[PDB]
RNA sequence: ACGGGGAAUCAGGGUUCGAUUCCGGAGAGGGAGCCUGAGAAACGGCUACCACAUCCAAGGAAGGCAGCAGGCGCGCAAAUUACCCACUCCCGACCCGGGGAGGUAGUGACGAAAAAUAACAAUACAGGACUCUUUCGAGGCCCUGUAAUUGGAAUGAGUCCACUUUAAAUCCUUUAACGAGGAUCCAUUGGAGGGCAAGUCUGGUGCCAGCAGCCGCGGUAAUUCCAGCUCCAAUAGCGUAUAUUAAAGUUGCUGCAGUUAAAAAGCUCGUAGUUGGAUCU
């Protein structure tokens, strides 16, 4: 017997075809539209839609009037409008099916502080939130798939001890000048 | 600059004769903030003596901007001792454990558990 | 196997007790005592987890070796002793009394009561008999053995219990049309005045029970504890009034109040 | 039947040492110079959709 | 026809217990003679002994000499001839060593050209045959 | 022998209707026959039919429309609860948009929207669409 | 074959697993019999026999790790003879003692989560085109790549302080110092005939050596061995063996077949079994 909690799961699913060029050619343009790393990020985001959707479908084969029904798919759009996925207009459950991967996507962290002109590439916010530049609200956030909620997106600054919002040198410009 | 100090959760233990409460320390481009300074802090905040100030716990955030601690201040120092725990006294030098290993009491213990009479105290 | 266990595990626990799962291995094994294992609240439990007057059980033990806690009017030093329904916890020193009653999510709450409430409870007959050269003894839900009742007070009713003494002050019939709390169940917690109760003979009778804001629901008579007579309470109830409310319902509310609050 | 040839032909094999080049990239790196390679221009291709590793 | 009844579950249930006995595979699990009669004794891998080397015929199409091992299983003493799988690989080998034997991927059944071989050999001395075959490792001594 | 005479009814209809023919005789017919057949009509896939009264046992001129792509029984008829209605439905319908389940429940014989809007399970008998 | 809660897989139905931390049972080398006690047929209690085994001065005495570590053995197959009662609880006469329960560290690529191995500018180069004349050309006005081109910026891996952590501690978090241009601080594991993504490029071998799950490749021009180069697949992971699930509508209840591909008994009767016409508001 022990405290320890031995609860996890599996944020991805492998594709049943390893070789499928269609496929490959368009996890590739994720990867390379989003700055992605691998393609195991393009299936967690494809997990998580799959999730989603699932989900949605089992609440719509319910009756309209069921409580479930309204209890479970008023959270999931509301979660989905909270994260920005889903627009607040659109906020009816077989309107979640139409969901894409890049509406996820579009949520990171990443792409969020390369939209907001904190970096000049995808690339470039890729490193420059694993090299804690980027705060959101008043956390320094380090993670680049972090998933911007809708309140969250107006706050995302550039850091009150980076060298390009705080105005401490790094090591490399103090390095430098001191040789000057 | 300077390092700030709040208290979110603050309750007073008639029972345990003491005020407990968590502890905010903001400190932005500082390391953790040392719990004999915090005491002091929070002996000036609470119009008090340091020695009856007993804080534990501190968890800095990810970033560097506040650290998350629990602290308690008695109402008294012999309140104090009666109430905390034994190694939180040891961290103000108000009690020293024994300088024995489990090992040696354990085996201590058997060796007596082998003898009569009054020599067990005769081995050790 | 061989003679009683003496350990509880963590998620054996009952659920109601709100423990975590990484706190340990072990849950504190309530005491014998007047309530069931797992219809009471251990004084750890009350005076750690839910009034966090203490952080570790150490400090449970030492709040309860000063003397500080009565149950029912009398001092407690066992940190696991289990309290149950309608006990009246009081701790003079901090001056508060509390009653241990259930919540509508069948979890015993908070409920701080005042010093001229702390003078007595309610107690559910569990038996009445006839014994020891014709004396009536009644049981209650606490094991309270009180010789010579009234002779009115019958099965299911429900007595109030001057704590001082023990004695019977007053007394409410199980009836259609008395107020009632459910005491266990899916509808443990909530507070309704019974309507219809239908017996099986030879088997649970099934009492119905109908809200304060219109909301039917039944249970098995064991279930059923008369609160007061009619519609009026004969004790104070939590911040709910015994009316569960649906998850919209809740949700709904607390939408509303985090809007108006903050 | 004979177990005498073993390692016949890769004994035999003139040895030839692996040249020197630089690192290739590894992580996102590589993966956005793959995307670029594929789908920025169209530079490599022909209109006849030639392979990657064609040595004619 | 087969029956449509509300009360034809136990005869169901009864043809489709009896019918799986038909099936190659599920006789084949659930009999118990192919779980004695394999070497490995349900297994995945194990060890044995080295007791010669032998060159196995390539089948008709083919023409080749496939450098196998006969070994002796430690856990029954059992008799079998394993590839050794790449080239140069049967020299690592010498008689009366240890290795380690896995199945050849096809569950008991020969693979290939190689007739009537279903192991091959996986390491050599406690050292794998592809770390001595690529240089990574040299021979115990 | 002759067993399940929904089963020989549905069986006419349907090779009636895959010949083009615009009347199929029914025989003999029965009550659940003639619940099935309305629960039919008042949907518009077979129109009017006209029950023959014969001292034994009734016959149904059925009017065919050719509106009719199958009409099939279940047999044995299962016990179907509100829950394992939705599984029926996707087994034995072509689509969502059209296509019922004819169940016996104890509020009548009815088609499955019904059966939900009642709320009652009941033994399946069949389908069409 | 300990049972269940449950796990893997799963369109629907199902198939397989469940020794394993929770509940219930059983046992303490195998049997058996007991004492004490509220509770044991208790084994970190006793009494025998059976097996094994320890000390002996040979008269006797003493055993039970399927507790925690650690050995041996077995095997394809599994970690420290560590620290602590600070947490969780338990026990006691007990606020105070004790607990290899339990907690904490060690080993750990069982698995699961997050996640580096570069980013950005100028320089020209293979460079394009809704930039323009008139296809011819100017190509800092809209982006890739030669890079042993240049340039500064950024940062953590690491090393090392001070806190913080905690029962001493470690780790994470925090602070400062040093820490990046082959940023040599150098990513691998399998493949490149088809299935199945990626070379009929070069050298070697010549039905040999070998590759190859399958089909097949190899007998002097090998897209398949052995290598070099290049290329693609996943990526701090990837290959292999075995078992198993889906694929398998190749176990078919949903939902399979039975003239000739495997298959209706030679033929009837017949009990159980299965199934059974209309009809009652």
């Amino acid at each position: 017997p022990v405290a320890r909690s031995w609860v996890c799961r599996k944020t991805y699913v492998t594709p049943r075809r390893p070789f499928e060029k269609s496929r490959l050619d368009q996890e590739l343009k994720l990867i390379g539209e989003y700055g992605l790393r691998n393609k195991r990020e393009v299936w967690r985001v494809k997990f998580t839609l799959a999730k989603i959707r699932k989900a949605a479908r089992e609440l719509l084969t319910l009756d309209e009037k069921d409580p479930r029904r309204l209890f479970e798919g008023n959270a999931l759009l509301r979660r989905l409008v909270r994260i920005g996925v889903l627009d607040e207009g659109k906020m009816k459950l077989d309107y979640i099916l139409g969901l894409k991967i890049e509406d996820f996507l579009e949520r990171r962290l990443q792409t969020q502080v390369f939209k907001l002109g904190l970096a000049k590439s995808i690339h470039h916010a890729r490193v420059l939130i694993r090299q804690r530049h980027i705060r959101v609200r008043k956390q320094v956030v380090n993670i680049p798939s972090f998933i911007v909620r809708l309140d969250s997106q107006k706050h995302i600054d550039f850091s009150l001890r980076s060298p390009y919002g705080g105005g401490r040198p790094g090591r490399v410009k103090r390095k430098n000048a001191k040789k000057g | 600059d300077t390092v700030t100090i709040r208290t979110r959760k603050f309750m007073t233990n008639r029972l345990l004769q003491r005020k407990q409460m968590v502890i905010d320390v903001l400190h932005p481009g500082k390391a953790t903030v040392p719990k004999t300074e915090i005491r002091e802090k929070l002996a000036k905040m609470y119009k008090t003596t340091p020695d009856v100030i007993f804080v534990f716990g501190f968890r800095t955030h990810f970033g560097g901007g506040k650290t998350t601690g629990f602290g308690m201040i008695y109402d008294s120092l012999d309140y104090a001792k009666k109430n905390e725990p034994k190694h939180r006294l040891a961290r103000h030098g108000l009690y020293e454990k024994k300088k024995t290993s489990r090992k040696q009491r354990k085996e201590r213990k058997n060796r007596m558990k082998k003898v009569r009479g009054t020599a067990k105290a005769n081995v050790g | 196997a061989r003679g009683p266990k003496k350990h509880l595990k963590r998620v054996a626990a009952p659920k109601h007790w709100m423990l975590d799962k990484l706190t340990g291995v072990f849950a504190p094994r309530p005491s014998t005592g007047p309530h069931k294992l797992r219809e009471c609240l251990p004084l750890i439990i009350f005076l750690r987890n839910r009034l966090k007057y203490a952080l570790t059980g150490d400090e449970v033990k030492k709040i309860c070796m000063q003397r500080f806690i009565k149950i029912d009017g009398k001092v407690r030093t066992d940190i696991t002793y289990p309290a149950g329904f309608m006990d009246v916890i009081s701790i003079d020193k901090t001056g508060e009394n509390f009653r241990l009653i259930y919540d509508t999510k069948g979890r015993f709450a908070v409920h701080r009561i005042t010093p001229e409430e702390a003078k007595y409870k309610l107690c559910k007959v569990r038996k009445i008999f006839v014994g020891t050269k014709g004396i009536p003894h009644l049981v209650t839900h606490d094991a309270r053995t009180i010789r010579y009742p009234d002779p009115l007070i019958k099965v299911n009713d429900t007595i109030q219990i001057d704590l001082e003494t023990g004695k019977i002050t007053d007394f409410i019939k199980f009836d259609t049309g008395n107020l009632c709390m459910v005491t266990g169940g899916a509808n443990l917690g909530r507070i309704g005045v019974i309507t219809n109760r239908e017996r099986h003979p030879g088997s649970f009778d099934v009492v119905h029970v109908k809200d304060a804001n219109g909301n039917s629901f039944a249970t098995r008579l064991s279930n059923i504890f008369v609160i007061g007579k009619g519609n009026k309470p004969w004790i104070s109830l939590p911040r709910g009034k015994g009316i569960r409310l649906t998850i919209a319902e809740e949700r709904d509310k607390r939408l509303a109040a985090k809007q108006s609050s903050g | 039947g004979s177990l005498a040839r073993a390692g016949k032909v890769r004994g035999q094999t003139p040895k030839v040492a692996k040249q020197e080049k630089k690192k290739k990239k590894t992580g996102r790196a590589k993966r956005r110079m793959q995307y670029n390679r594929r789908f920025v221009n169209v530079v490599p291709t022909f209109g006849k959709k030639k392979g990657p590793n064609a040595n004619s | 026809g087969k029956c449509r009844g509300l009360r034809t579950a136990r005869k169901l249930r009864s043809h489709r217990r009896d019918q799986k006995w038909h099936d190659k595979q599920y006789k084949k699990a659930h009999l118990g003679t192919a779980l004695k009669a394999n070497p490995f004794g349900g297994a995945s891998h194990a060890k044995g002994i080295v007791l010669e080397k032998v060159g196995v015929e390539a089948k008709q199409p083919n023409s080749a000499i496939r450098k196998c091992v006969r070994v002796q299983l430690i856990k029954n003493g059992k008799k079998i001839t394993a590839f050794v799988p790449n080239d140069g690989c049967l020299n690592f080998i010498e008689e009366n060593d240890e290795v380690l034997v896995a199945g050849f991927g096809r569950k008991g059944h020969a693979v290939g050209d190689i007739p009537g071989v279903r192991f091959k050999v996986v390491k050599v001395a406690n050292v794998s045959l592809l770390a001595l075959y690529k240089g990574k490792k040299e021979r115990p001594r | 022998v002759r067993m399940n005479v929904l089963a020989d009814a549905l069986k006419s209809i349907n090779n009636a209707e895959k010949r083009g023919k615009r009347q199929v005789l029914i025989r003999p017919c029965s009550k659940v026959i003639v619940r099935f057949l309305t629960v039919m009509m008042k949907h518009g896939y077979i129109g009017e039919f006209e029950i023959i009264d014969d001292h034994r046992a009734g016959k149904i001129v059925v009017n065919l429309t050719g509106r009719l792509n199958k009409c099939g029984v279940i047999s044995p008829r299962f016990d179907v609860q509100l829950k394992d209605l939705e599984k029926w439905q996707n087994n034995l319908l072509p689509s969502r948009q059209f296509g019922f389940i004819v169940l016996t429940t104890s509020a009548g014989i009815m088609d499955h929207e019904e059966a939900r809007r009642k709320h009652t399970g009941g033994k399946i008998l069949g389908f069409f669409f």
